[PDB]
């Protein structure tokens, strides 16, 4: 599989 | 492609998402993004992360999607950043659609899943 770019995490600001 | 950002066909805001990230040719269904979906639900940015620092995280999972392992496969040079995301991965602990695949396809893709943690909209 191709490493997916996760830019999100906790619903911070 | 989750939460509130599917694609260009997404009337979220003024988002010219013409050139989106990688697509699925052979395989890697809606799954990688799920893994990712999950990982951020579990993930937590550090005060140290910058607007394009990144971690490759090699995961290990069961034919259930249950995460059996997870490490930093390639560090950003920020152990908090790297690990916060490990704890993103580990905290999910089991992913849904892994059971919808061929074991062989799962083995191909999601047996070990690689999540690249590469921020968006930091403070800096």
């Amino acid at each position: 599989a191709d490493p997916l770019v996760i830019s999100s995490g906790n619903d911070r600001a | 492609h989750m939460r509130a950002l599917a694609e260009l066909l997404s009337d979220t805001t003024e988002r010219q998402q013409a050139l989106a990230d990688e697509v699925g040719s052979e395989v890697t269904g809606s799954l990688d993004d799920l893994i990712v979906n999950l990982v951020s639900q579990q993930w937590r940015r550090p005060p140290s992360a910058r607007n394009g620092m990144s971690v490759e995280v090699l995961i290990e999972m069961l034919p259930d999607g249950t995460i059996t392992n997870a490490s930093v496969s390639r560090s950003s040079g920020d152990k908090p950043f790297d690990s916060s995301a490990v704890a993103a991965v580990r905290n999910v602990g089991r992913i849904p659609e892994m059971q919808q695949l061929p074991r062989a396809t799962f083995d191909s893709l999601y047996r070990q899943r690689r999540i690249i943690f590469k921020p968006e909209d930091l403070s800096l």
